[PDB]
RNA sequence: UUGGUGUGUUU
């Protein structure tokens, strides 16, 4: 109906810093909530530390879904994304 | 809670309600014909999901009571021994061949469809009266589909 | 927490800010709505949990909402004043 | 876990549909109809049911629970109810479009005296916008004087042939001038509210969609009212005037008063009535009406009070600076502030600010109790609420607060796996840092907590040009994060070092300022010199420095 | 217009971006005429209903809501905020998933 | 009567949750929640059709509270009586106010002004039963009625029957 | 006036019905802060100064590379195959400079603001790979026409393949890849700068990375930004200038006090 | 733990 196939992807495929502040909010928010870290942990025990520590490694399950301005959208995947 | 892709009830008069119009659409949004199921087609469906069910969560390797424990819960396990035992002692047509025939038979309204192959008949004169929607359709066959059917219908 | 603030919110961007300071920290109010006539009108009873959209009969197309309590004192005031605010919880066109 | 629990599901708003009300759906949305001027029984302990204070609305009372949906004051919402009036009123707030809508029809059976013959009216019926099509037609029905018995062989549209009126407006009251003929006695006469009601039930629907209005959203002879609605008492609750009695909202003295001409209007068709009589009690009944919603109309004395004062309508709940919307939904007042005069203290960094003692044990904020901060927390607990660095409270995973000024026994209480803690305000947490007012993008900023005595707030000096603070007695706001979510929004948005650079002016706006920056140009004139001595403090002081003095 | 506005501002030696000026002067000229900065303007637009009520005469305009129908889909900011949602905008203007590609890549 | 009716259900995952077997328990949970509740809307919901497959999609992270959100789509077999539908049934109880059947997933109620005047309730008859001369209804009867009436309690729906018709009654 | 006017991800600038207003962000995409004021030094100065400076000839002798700063200096003087690419780009440069000076910038002053600044780049690799020596370097001709050559169609503001993608591409980028070539010419730098070979890739890579840090970001509410950011000197600030003027400026008077005309007259 | 008016002072 909207949705678009992951080939005509016409989107800047970075990271921007609106995208990375609610990925490192969520995701915070997230192992806050006690999911298990998937990054070693020396002494960034405050989890916006950890998730600064994650997308450091780009190691994030999450999907963007930009809603282009039609309603359709482009689901990234936050691993192909290149981390600023 | 639990919602459906639909975004006076009088079975005499067809009126089943918003839910079950004549034409319903699937989960892509493609329209779709009303699925009205016999209780020889219920029998089927329920009975065969349950042991494909059984069997996906054993990898890969028979009795209504056993087959509704496969059910989770035992609300579940209630509704749905109670519908077997049921359909078990009223599905006249108890095996796909039989009911492919009485499929290819009938195929109206798909509520009549069932409705004819659920209620066993002798006469027309009985089926107008408990299916009385029948009435204007104008071809009837009737008798023969429900001598057919009463032939095809196994003893018991 | 006045207008100028939100707006250098807005400037940021960073709108769930926004979404904490004006529902969490205030009047954070929990209505409910009849999905047909889309108002407001469903009366609560919640230990014996029965709701009825009077005007409607409906019994079953109900959801709730979370919106400030002062948005909800809009909505009572303008059906005291006869016009209609009707919240579809969805797009329509 | 602020809210009860309840089982329909939570979704957000997409879609206003704004509408009209039929009479109808006033009269199917109630549970009472209002009949009663005054509002005790007898001065008897339960005020009357009948009368305006109705338990079946909401109880204003904390310990009366509400009779309708069964809940305390906190979680009923009120109900309306509904007083019928016995004759129908216009509603104020419409009378320039009903006043073009009887411009346009016919008078006998309310037809739209154009069609699609004439090709001007016929192109603007094509317009999608609901609004200019009103325009259009509004403007091509002015100059058409007569209602065509015709069609615009009899082809008889439904119209009688008599002609149509001249609609002026008269504040509540309209004036229309028929041409009753050419020229014989106008009658000029008041356009009585039922009239037009009993005109306005004979329109089709194809004349509802050609002059801008819905069928099943804006009928127009919904815009006149038999029904006027009653609001549940939240929206007008009693205030305790020295607490024992009980002065009353203008919504319930006004109501009351459409109540007492209601039954004033009641009472004179059902005995002799001498005609105007009749007509001054609806007048009356249309005046309490108006101000109901509207005590500001032109031309006309103020609605006044019991001081001398004029009445809170409806219409100063919602305009003005101080109204719902500029003054509680727009902005509003909010929690977790603080506010202070400030003060500076170079022996800092960029990025942080000094808090006062005080200001940390009352605010706080709730970290979650992880299976990373546990040891900590504990002791935030064993702090208690009168030790800095603490905690407050501990809400657990239903909702159970525990004050722990009102609680003797910290000493047995386990915590579990994903219960919340709300700590006192510790180093190094974000804050978000503020001074009214906001002229540009920087003048909100993050910041770092570090904690200090003698309470006032202690900044950078680098920071004082873009908020604009002087320290001649400024004040400068101090909101907190209550979730991890805004925490991570402010540090990596709003925190100063990523807005060091104002796209105003694309330049840098935070640089140096008085004595630091006249000292550097003293300090690096080409004729100065320092001791060794001296230079080996200077170096220790930088934060950054390796460890090697240069030659 | 882009000359008045660079005009008048920096006659004071004050300095502005060009995008930003260049965002007011293609707004002003949206559509086809001057959409100018009153009540007048924005209100006469057919953008959301609240949005406009926000800023001026929120009485008759409200009134105008509801007598003609209107639907507001609610993508203007103000309606977000004062219905309480995740605002389109920074990290609201886009929605964030649960992925099945990459935790069937995780164990 | 049967249908196949295509149904949805919002489920809404804490994030402990947020494991290896996530789409797994979903699964299950649709089942445990779905499978023989009974709604006035759809009817008794017997089975789902193809559990261990259902495309549970992806989950929306909540802004502000960190739970995903679900919507799992399936299709599953479900039974909504209707008035006037006539069925069969067996009686399982009979008592002096009539009798009561059992129609597949619920229980109807025919009182005794919806049986025939030659239906007589007969207590020391063994075992006791609604007795004429050619008709015997007693537990374990088949029988065929017509559902008249349908109340609905959202938990088990109530429907009452009658035999007081032509072509209905034992068989 | 603004508050909704969020730039998506599509580089346009819409409001919430979707009335787009400019079809690229600023006219460029180009974040508002991250702009410099540099040189596009190919305006100013004569028509010897840019023969002198620019010009290569590979047939005279003298006025080729002075052997001095190349390794393969004897692998060059005549080749027409060559000559024939400098000719090529020596004809891009008066393309470019009749471009920038009677299309774009008319008048000719040439300092603009615009984005990521190369000469610091330049001159940190030049910190960074020790360049002084006053040496012989190994990186060629072709390899630096080649390298701009390639580098101009590699800066994607609007990625996509469609026909008006790629046009909005060519508009978009051509002032700064006029500025590229403005700089990065070869007779500048292999006289003036004397870059070696891993300098200049190091160049290549770090015009890529840091042109694509200064892509505008989508959602930057730049209306809101932009609102705040030209009241705010409205705050701190014979014809009329000043708030009235900005007030009738804004509040679009039919009456504004004082107009004006600017006129011309011809050459004549 | 009142409202609602009104006055003076701070940036
Ligand atoms: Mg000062
Ligand atoms: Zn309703
Ligand atoms: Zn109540
Ligand atoms: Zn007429």
């Amino acid at each position: 109906e909207l949705a678009i196939l992951k080939e005509e992807r016409t989107t800047t495929p970075y990271l921007t810093k609106y995208e990375r502040a609610r990925i490192l909010g969520t995701r915070a928010l997230q192992i806050s909530m006690n999911a298990p870290v998937l990054v070693d942990i020396e002494g960034e025990t405050d989890p916006l530390q950890i998730a600064m520590k994650e997308l450091s490694q780009r190691k994030i399950p999450l999907v963007i879904r930009r809603y282009l301005p039609d309603g359709s959208y482009e689901d990234w995947g936050c691993d192909e994304l290149i981390v600023d | 809670v639990s919602t459906s892709t639909v975004g006076e009830e009088n079975a005499t008069l067809l009126r089943l309600g918003p839910e079950f119009a004549l034409k319903q659409y699937d989960h892509d949004g493609n329209e779709h014909d009303l699925i009205a199921l016999s209780l020889s087609e219920s029998r089927l469906l329920i009975r065969e999901a349950l042991k494909a069910r059984s069997r996906a969560r054993n990898g890969g390797v028979i009795d209504d009571d056993e087959l509704a424990k496969v059910t989770s819960g035992a609300v579940a396990n209630g509704v749905v021994k109670k519908t077997l035992d049921y359909l078990n002692t009223f599905a006249r047509f108890k095996d796909e061949e039989t009911c492919t025939a009485v499929d290819q038979l009938l195929h109206l309204h798909p509520f009549e469809i069932a409705q004819l192959s659920s209620l066993g008949c002798e006469d027309v004169d009985e089926a107008i009266t408990l299916i009385p929607s029948l009435a204007a359709k104008k071809e009837v066959n009737l008798q023969r589909i429900l001598d057919e059917l009463n032939r095809l219908e196994d003893p018991y | 927490f006045g207008e100028m603030e939100r707006d250098c919110m807005i400037a940021h961007g960073a709108a769930g800010f926004l979404k904490e300071r004006l529902m969490e920290a205030s009047d954070a109010f929990r209505v409910h709505v009849c999905g047909i006539c889309g108002l407001m009108s469903v009366i609560a009873n919640l230990k014996k949990n029965q709701f009825e959209c009077r005007s409607c009969k409906n019994k079953t197309n109900i959801y709730q909402l979370h919106i400030p309590y002062a948005a909800k004192l809009l909505f009572q005031e303008l059906m005291a004043m006869n016009i209609a605010p009707r919240l579809y919880t969805e797009r329509s066109g | 876990s602020q809210f009860p629990y309840s089982s329909a599901p939570l979704r957000s708003v997409k879609e206003v549909q704004f509408g009209l009300l039929s009479p109808e759906e006033i009269r199917a949305i109630s549970v009472v109809k209002i009949e009663y001027p005054e509002i005790m029984d007898e001065s008897r302990q339960r005020p009357r049911e009948g009368g305006l204070n109705d338990p079946k609305l909401g109880s204003i009372d904390r310990n009366f629970k509400c009779q309708t949906c069964g809940e305390g004051m906190a979680e009923c919402p009120g109900h309306f109810g509904h007083m019928e009036l016995a004759k129908p009123v216009f509603h104020i707030g419409f009378i320039p479009k009903i006043k073009k809508v009887c411009e346009c029809i016919c008078m006998n059976c309310g037809k739209l005296l154009l069609d699609e013959t004439n090709p001007t009216m016929a192109q603007a019926i094509r317009i999608r916008d609901p609004k200019k099509r009103f325009n259009a037609v509004w403007q091509l029905c002015k100059t058409k004087m007569v209602c065509e018995a015709d069609a615009p062989k009899v082809v008889s549209r439904g119209g009688c042939g008599n002609t149509q009126p001249v609609v002026r407006k008269d504040g509540m009251k309209l004036w229309g001038t028929w041409k009753k003929s050419r020229d014989a006695q106008p009658e000029r006469k008041l356009l009585t509210p039922g009239e037009i009601l009993n005109v306005f039930k004979h329109i089709s629907p194809e004349d509802c969609f050609r002059l801008g209005f819905n069928e099943d959203y804006a009928r127009p002879e919904w815009m006149i009212i038999t029904v006027l609605p009653v609001p549940p008492p939240q929206v007008r609750p009693s205030i305790a005037m020295d607490e024992t009695t009980q002065g009353q909202d203008d919504l319930t003295h006004k109501l009351s008063d459409i109540l007492k001409a209601n039954i004033n209007v009641q009472k004179l068709e059902m005995d002799g009535s001498p005609q105007h009589i009749i007509n001054e009690v609806e007048q009356l009944l249309q005046f309490h009406v108006a101000t109901y919603m509207d005590n500001d109309i032109a031309g006309q004395p103020q609605a006044l009070q019991k001081s001398g004062r004029p009445v809170k309508a409806i219409r100063a709940r919602l305009k003005g600076k101080e109204g719902r919307l500029r003054g509680n939904l727009m902005g509003k007042r909010v929690d977790f502030s603080a506010r202070t005069v400030i003060s500076g203290d170079p022996n800092l960094e960029l990025d942080q600010v000094g808090v006062p003692i005080s200001i940390a044990k009352t605010l706080s904020y709730p970290e979650t109790v992880t299976q990373y901060n546990i040891h900590r927390l504990t002791e935030y607990v064993r702090n208690g609420p009168n030790e800095h660095p603490g905690a407050k409270y501990v809400i657990r995973d239903n909702g159970d607060r525990i004050d722990l000024r009102y609680h003797k026994r910290a000493g047995d209480i386990v915590l579990q796996y994903g219960w919340k803690v709300e700590r006192h305000l510790m180093d190094d947490d974000p804050v978000l840092f503020n001074r009214q007012p906001s002229l540009h993008k920087m003048s909100m900023m993050a910041h770092r907590v570090k904690v200090m005595p003698y309470s006032t707030f202690r900044l950078n000096l680098s920071v004082t040009s873009p908020y604009n603070a002087d320290f001649d007695g400024d004040e400068m706001n101090l909101h907190v994060p209550q979730s991890e979510e805004t925490r991570a929004e402010l540090s990596q948005l709003c925190a100063v070092p990523l807005q060091i650079v104002s796209p105003q002016s694309n330049k840098p706006v935070m640089g140096i300022v008085q004595d630091t920056l006249c000292g550097v140009r003293k300090m690096t004139l080409r004729d100065t010199f320092i001791e060794y001595e001296q230079v080996m403090n200077m170096l220790f002081w930088v934060p950054s420095w390796d460890g090697v003095v240069p030659q | 217009l882009y000359k008045e506005i660079l005009n008048v501002i920096a006659f004071d030696g004050s300095y502005v971006n060009y995008r930003h000026m260049a965002l007011l002067v293609d707004v002003m000229t949206s559509r086809g005429y001057l959409m100018a900065i009153t009540r007048h303007g924005i209100n006469r637009a057919d953008t959301g209903a609240l949005m406009r009520c926000s800023f001026e005469e929120t009485v008759e305009i409200l009134f105008e809501a509801g007598a003609a129908a209107e639907l507001d889909d609610c993508r203007g900011v103000s309606e977000n905020v004062m219905l309480g949602q995740l605002a389109p905008m920074g990290t609201g203007a886009f929605d964030v998933m649960i992925d099945e590609k990459l935790l069937t890549s995780l164990p | 009567m049967f249908f196949l009716k295509d149904l949805s259900l919002i489920l809404t995952l804490h994030p402990s949750y947020f494991g290896p077997q996530m789409n797994q328990y979903l699964r299950e949970k649709l089942l445990t929640d779905v499978e023989g509740t009974c709604t006035g809307q759809f009817g008794y919901i017997v089975t789902v059709l193809d559990g261990m497959n259902i495309d549970v999609g992806k989950g929306r992270i909540i802004p502000g509270s960190g739970s995903a959100e679900f919507e799992v789509k399936y299709r599953a077999v479900v039974w909504k009586p209707f008035k006037g539908e006539v069925v069969d049934a067996i009686v399982s109880n009979v008592s002096p106010i009539g009798f009561f059947a059992d129609v597949g997933p619920l229980n109807v109620f025919v009182s005794t002004r919806l049986i025939p005047d030659n239906l007589v309730y007969n207590p020391s008859n063994s075992p006791p039963a609604y007795m004429s001369n050619d008709e015997l209804i007693t537990k374990g009867s088949k029988v065929r009625l017509k559902v008249v009436g349908t109340r609905t309690d959202v938990n088990e729906i109530y429907a009452i029957g009658s035999i007081k018709e032509d072509f209905l009654g034992a068989i | 006036a603004l508050e909704d006017i969020m730039v998506h991800y599509d580089g346009t600038t819409r409001n919430s019905l979707g009335d787009i207003i400019q079809f690229l962000y600023g006219e460029d995409g180009l974040d508002g802060t991250q702009v410099e004021r540099q040189t596009i030094d190919t305006i100013p100065g004569s028509d010897k100064a840019f023969h002198k400076r620019y010009y290569v000839d590979l047939m005279d002798e003298k006025n080729s590379i002075k052997p001095d700063v190349i390794e393969y200096a004897a692998d060059i003087l005549g080749d027409v195959e060559l000559q024939k690419e400098l000719n090529s780009e020596y004809e891009q440069l008066v393309s470019d400079r009749k471009f920038l000076r009677e299309i774009v910038f008319v008048n000719g002053d040439h300092n603009w603001p615009l984005p990521v600044n190369l000469r610091r780049i330049i001159q940190n690799a030049q910190q960074i790979f020790h360049l002084d020596r006053a040496k012989a370097s190994d990186l060629t001709i072709p390899e630096i026409i080649h390298g701009v050559r390639d580098l101009c169609k590699k800066l994607f503001v609007l990625r996509g393949e469609n026909e008006l993608i790629k046009e909005a591409q060519q508009n978009a980028t051509s002032l700064f890849q006029c500025l590229v070539r403005a700089r990065l010419a070869t007779r500048r730098i292999l006289e003036e700068f004397r870059l070696n070979r891993d300098a200049f890739e190091w160049v290549l890579g770090t015009i890529e990375a840091q042109f694509q840090r200064s892509l505008v970001h989508p959602g930057e509410m730049v209306g809101v930004i932009a609102a705040q950011s030209i009241g705010e000197p409205a705050t701190q600030m014979n014809v009329t200038l000043g708030v009235p003027r900005l007030k009738e400026i804004l509040n679009v008077a039919k009456n504004i006090k004082t107009p004006a005309l600017t006129v011309y007259l011809d050459r004549e």
